[PDB]
């Protein structure tokens, strides 16, 4: 008996060779392989396969290769591949990617993916499943920002702040032992993974290091605290000792140095360059040249992503409002014109497409949008396909190569940069079960369900008084993973090895899962999945034109984007 | 170039289910006065006692239908179905408690079926 | 007023419908949430009028047509579901394929 | 001096012989007796009776027969009676039903109902007071469902789920030790009593029993997991050992058996039959015959309650949406026609009225309405009075007999079925102070105040910025019982004896009151208060007509209900 | 805008009033929460107009009559209370027995 | 509808704008939150219409004049900022000194 490929895809989701459109973009992903055994597909419901003695095993106790949760028939989109599999979760981690069910009667069952008495089922047939997004440029300004992040598929927030204090409103900084302790306690109530950055400023080691020992997961060097040679040098000396990452927003004003001075202070040590294009901050006009260096892990923030007809007008005024600039102070106008540059914003689109900028991030509530990292990644990929054509690496008319290059920018690459990819950032066996289900029609726009540590934390779901959950109004809502003590077991606080060794979690009474930051001094650009290109980036100081391999990088701004007015009420 | 957000472009061809397993056609009759619907993955010998068929021909088998679908028998309805072989370890536990081990133990399965009044033990 | 949770939520649907209707009146092609809001509020106001579930299952397929909405919106809406108080208590209305 | 009966009832609430209309129904309750001493009624306010040296005792410390809380002048509606009393609460439990005040100067004071320095006062004059509702068919899908339940007077949620996972969206199941532990932790944050059901599926004892040992309060057998003879048998063997209840949603498809096969597997052991009418699930078409058996504790879910002109059109389409049925697959149409039956829905109204179906429940967010169990109980009673007339048992032109039969369906009977009636389900001395105040005009529609463990958890109250609390907007709001650590002391997590003996609460850090499930293997239909009828229910397999004592049970659907468009904004 | 909690809540009353007025305009007899919403919003908009508490205590008894509302609604509403910002700050208005 | 947090919040701005416009239509001088609500909703509805950021920066300075608002309101509003979905995605509009 045979099923045509349209009916097969309707029932079980797509299989090998089938393509799926990403929302209302021009981007097509193709199923590369499928772990199923055709006819033994797992499914749940009335008269379906996952029933006792059938696709559900009735013999094995939970410890005996039985799952706590099976996602059936998932279309995985990950740096590791675009492929069809069941996903098995146990003790809050991904334990099996393959074929779930009952070895009693089914062929091809992955041995540790038994559906048993202990197993919950999520139907992923017809869904795209990705890793949770890893946002490494978060300002903690307003707790309302967390649901905004969850609604667009973000599961980890790395950054800093104490709420809407001016220090926090400009910089990803939780400064000093006391502010760090207070925000680790606050974190107990936030339904998302968190890591806190200390102030990467000082001329003595001790004031900087004591933040790492207090429970910071990294440092932020910001020009608003003095992005001087000394603050850069001391921060990186601390980071090399403590095994944590340093993020930098460099000296835009070129007050104590130009870019070459900042690179000399770094002295070949690993650093994460934030908003590397420079509208969000950095050496005017040539900061984006950072992204060519082997020791630099370069991220964009999201408002420049991608280059549109309203970008420049919006950014010139945003910078006026953010910096309190006056239109009748010539030095303010000159500063703004030196910082907001169509030449570097247009080049930023192409550097993303070429794998020269490795990461996306938000700059949430300081100069960026908490719920638009995933959204603007795909809008950029779609613009680049329209303006540059399929990449040479593509086959079968699919955009799989571009889809793996771009999904890496907000999943695995930030995780690697931060020293947390042992826990999060990809759908791989042994990693924490932070998973986002998307309807293809809503892909990258509005998440269906966000799984945190193997329990749903956030869902687009309807009327709580209704007979069924699908009636209006369908909106983003916190789910049982956020409630009571379950918020502790489904979320990770990432901390320095030293703060963990010194017992800070017990001292502060932290109940959340504790994640260890490690292995982020030994990495470089080569470690950025699908985004590992080093090259000489030339930025003309007079014209701001960007050149790579002697070729000017330029593209036009677009009048319209997908993943925009078809979807949003405002 | 009309865009249907999230639409499929499925490849050419057909998906063969249960490829390479033996197929068997049998006649089955609902002798009861209420409808019986049978799922794709129930050990076929263990269905409702009031379905009359050659019970031996249901041992080690299930319906050769797409995963998660069912065959329906209205009251008094007789029709043919196609069976495929169980796979994996070819063991069944629970359901109607007729097997609880290897599907190879045909005589033991049929003795329990007959004693409990599963129609059609020949 | 003694508002319960559902009454407080469902006020939001009426509001989104009022917003969408103003956008349609100034000649915009409506988007996905606009279209859903208009048809949902229609159903809830129909229940309040004392229409039957059967009448609203029919009427809901003629509130908006494809020339009222953006490209792809018809195909994005498989159905619209709403629960409202009919003269005979709360009932569920599902309008299948409301826009062609 | 004498007071006429109109002024008396206005000042103190009604007294013996006085009748009260239930909302806008035709149902009248009559005060059967009054514990007061006329002239010594308790009341609180300026120049009122509960003042030091007067109706308040100024001598006794809290331990010396003094109450923490007195509800003055309550009209109790309970399986135990419809009567006027003061209700005294201490240490979160009902300690006295009688006459409160000061034995110094008042006649007839119940000895442990002293109003003292330690005593808070709630005025219940002109209110109806009931037990909190016990909903035993809850799907834990969306935490927003809890306020919906509180707003219609529900105080206990028994069921299962992990949030909007497909397993939980179809079945009242929290599967396996890990999911159960995670949801017991979630429960710490839910302002309502909770008991969790495990998966009642397997062919070996250990996979089922380990859920009871992990902290489940019972099991659910659901056809979506395989409602086979084996899963039924193993679940009941576990339940008989563990002293917990089993709920069943039987094999609608008759795949492995007909009703007589399911009854043989049960083998005379106690079981709770969910949605016994069968629109919500079960052997087509004759599941409702379960409700005639002595070992079956039968509940309805609420969308069929009662039979209205929109019921069938609504249910046929609801089942199409819920099951993903296609109108052009004849087997889907046949299935739907075999399951949604006016004959069994009409009979269900009369079986309720006759005391043959013992319980109501919601089926919250799976196939039923979280906030309409109480609402639809009274709509059914009102329809039955209109179509069948006063029951023969009635006296004085009151509906007291019918009011006790119907209030039992959502208070005491579910509590007895679940093994929790030692703690909850009625207004009796020694039970937990879960109490709902109703204005008669809003009775069964919108609760005034919901008391949980002797503290108000939920109230219809107005503008929080106002001089007084009655200005608009008046809406359902969480009260201080829900806030901080008080959510732990005012709510009960119900658990198996074995999980309690094995120290699960301390292992998981549960701070909630722990309730023990017990005495639910030794009971049957005879134990269902006012709803204890066993009889041969015949369901014709060709016509679906229902007969009891040779008589066809049929009634018409109604075009209008009370407790509907007069009250609801949508 | 600097909205405080009461300003955010009281927007809901205006919305419920707008919904109720649309239901009255298409010829429905109004129910309990509709009637309360209309009279409440009247009071709050009256305060904003700079009417006195005394004027609104009188006017609120003539916004809806028994032929505007369902059977029993007049007798369900003992009074309607609202606090609003008058030219002389927040004051409480109670309209007693607003519908006969 | 799939409303996200910002969509749910921004419905409130449209509502406050509708309330303020009704107050202006019956001849009231508008106060601070009314004025902000009207100009904010104008910007968000402009984005929905497909105007540019540059057009709304100009138009927003002519929605209300000093004779529409109470004494001191012009000088209380330094600027009005709103983010909305333009055809090219979310952008920030700031209207500087909207009322003189
Ligand atoms: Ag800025
Ligand atoms: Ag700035
Ligand atoms: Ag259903
Ligand atoms: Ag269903
Ligand atoms: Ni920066
Ligand atoms: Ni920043
Ligand atoms: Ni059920
Ligand atoms: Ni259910
Ligand atoms: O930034
Ligand atoms: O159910």
């Amino acid at each position: 008996m045979k099923i045509n490929r349209q009916q097969y895809a309707e029932s079980y989701g797509p299989t090998v060779g089938d393509q799926v459109r990403l929302a209302d973009t021009d981007l097509w992903i193709e199923v590369e392989k499928d772990y199923t055994t055709y006819g033994d597909e797992a499914n749940f419901g009335g008269g379906k396969v996952l029933r006792e003695g059938m696709g559900e095993n009735g013999t094995y106790t939970r410890t005996e290769n039985v799952l706590d949760l099976l996602l059936t028939n998932a279309l995985i989109l990950d740096y590791t591949g675009i492929y069809k599999a069941d996903i098995g979760v146990k003790d809050g981690y991904i334990v099996g990617i393959g074929k779930g069910g009952n070895p009693d009667i089914m062929d091809g069952v992955t041995p540790n993916m038994i559906v048993g008495t202990a197993t919950e089922v999520i139907a992923a047939e017809g869904k795209i499943v990705t890793a949770g997004g890893i946002d490494t440029h978060v300002h903690f300004i307003n707790p309302d920002q967390v649901d905004v992040a969850l609604a667009n598929g973000i599961t980890t927030l790395f950054g800093g702040g104490t709420g809407p204090a001016e220090g926090s409103k400009a910089t990803t900084v939780t400064p000093g032992p006391w502010n760090i302790e207070k925000m680790l306690k606050s974190t107990e109530g936030l339904p998302i993974n968190v890591g806190i950055l200390g102030k990467g400023h000082g001329s003595s080691i001790a004031p900087i290091m004591e933040q790492i020992d207090a429970g910071a997961a990294g440092l932020k060097i910001h020009e608003d605290w003095g992005a001087t040679p000394a603050s850069i040098d001391r921060s990186l000396t601390v980071a090399d000792e403590a095994d944590v990452q340093v993020a930098i927003h460099s000296d835009t004003l070129n007050e104590a140095g130009f870019l070459e001075d900042t690179l000399r202070a770094i002295n070949g040590r690993v650093i994460h360059s934030f908003h590397v294009e420079g509208a969000g901050g950095g050496h005017a006009p040539d900061i984006m040249a950072m992204a060519g260096h082997p020791n630099v892990l370069p991220s964009s923030t999201n408002p420049t992503r991608p280059f549109t007809v309203n970008t420049i007008d919006e950014h010139l005024d945003m910078l006026m409002v953010c910096h309190h600039l006056k239109q009748n102070i010539p030095e303010d106008v000159a500063f703004a014109d030196s910082r907001i540059r169509p030449e570097t914003i247009a080049a930023e689109d192409i550097l993303h497409d070429l794998g020269i900028i490795s990461m996306m991030s938000t700059d949430a509530l300081a100069m960026g949008r908490a719920g638009e990292m995933v959204l603007r990644t795909w809008q950029t990929a779609d613009k680049m396909k329209k303006q540059r054509g399929p990449l040479a690496e593509e086959k079968n008319g699919s955009d799989n190569f571009r889809a793996k290059r771009y999904v890496s920018k907000y999943t695995i690459n930030p995780a690697i940069a931060q020293g947390i990819a042992h826990e999060v950032g990809s759908i791989e066996e042994g990693k924490f079960a932070d998973l986002v289900l998307w309807e293809p029609k809503f892909f990258g726009v509005k998440a269906d369900r966000v799984i945190k540590g193997g329990i749903i934390a956030y869902a687009q779901i309807g009327d709580p008084s209704a007979s069924i959950p699908t009636p209006q109004p369908v909106m983003g809502r916190r789910m049982y993973g956020t409630v009571g003590d379950l918020i502790h077991d489904t979320n990770i606080t990432f901390m320095s090895k030293s703060s963990i060794q010194q017992g800070v979690p017990a001292k502060l009474g932290l109940k959340r899962r504790i994640g260890t930051v490690k292995n982020c001094r030994n990495i470089g650009k080569k470690d950025m999945k699908w985004n590992d290109v080093t090259t000489d980036i030339d930025i003309n100081p007079e014209t701001y034109e960007v050149k790579v391999d002697g070729e000017v990088l330029t593209c036009e701004p677009v009048k319209e984007l997908p993943m925009a007015q078809r979807y949003f009420l405002f | 170039n009309y865009i249907v957000p999230g639409e499929y472009r499925v490849a050419e061809g057909e998906i063969e289910i249960n490829a390479g397993r033996e197929k068997t056609t049998i006649r089955v009759s609902n002798t009861g006065d209420r409808p019986i619907q049978v799922g794709s993955h129930i050990h076929f010998v263990e269905v409702n006692k009031e379905l009359l068929f050659d019970r031996a021909e249901g041992i080690g088998r299930r319906l050769n239908i797409p995963s998660g679908t069912a065959a329906r028998f209205e009251p008094g309805e007789e029709m043919e179905v196609e069976l495929t072989e169980l796979g994996g370890n070819r063991e069944v536990f629970g359901i109607s408690d007729l097997t609880n081990g290897s599907v190879d133990n045909k005589e033991l399965i049929l003795q329990r079926a007959k004693e409990l009044g599963y129609k059609g033990v020949e | 007023m003694h508002l319960n949770p559902a009454e407080k939520e469902k006020l939001q649907i009426f509001l989104a419908s009022e917003l969408a209707l103003k956008r349609k009146a100034r000649g915009l092609k409506l988007n996905y949430p606009e279209a859903v809001a208009i048809i949902t509020s229609f159903i809830m106001e129909g229940a309040r009028d004392g229409k039957t579930v059967a009448m609203l299952m029919e009427e809901g397929k003629h509130v908006l047509t494809r020339d009222d909405v953006m490209e792809g919106v018809p195909e994005m809406i498989d159905d619209i579901q709403a629960e409202a108080t009919f003269p005979d208590g709360t009932k569920l209305v599902t309008v299948h394929n409301p826009i062609s």
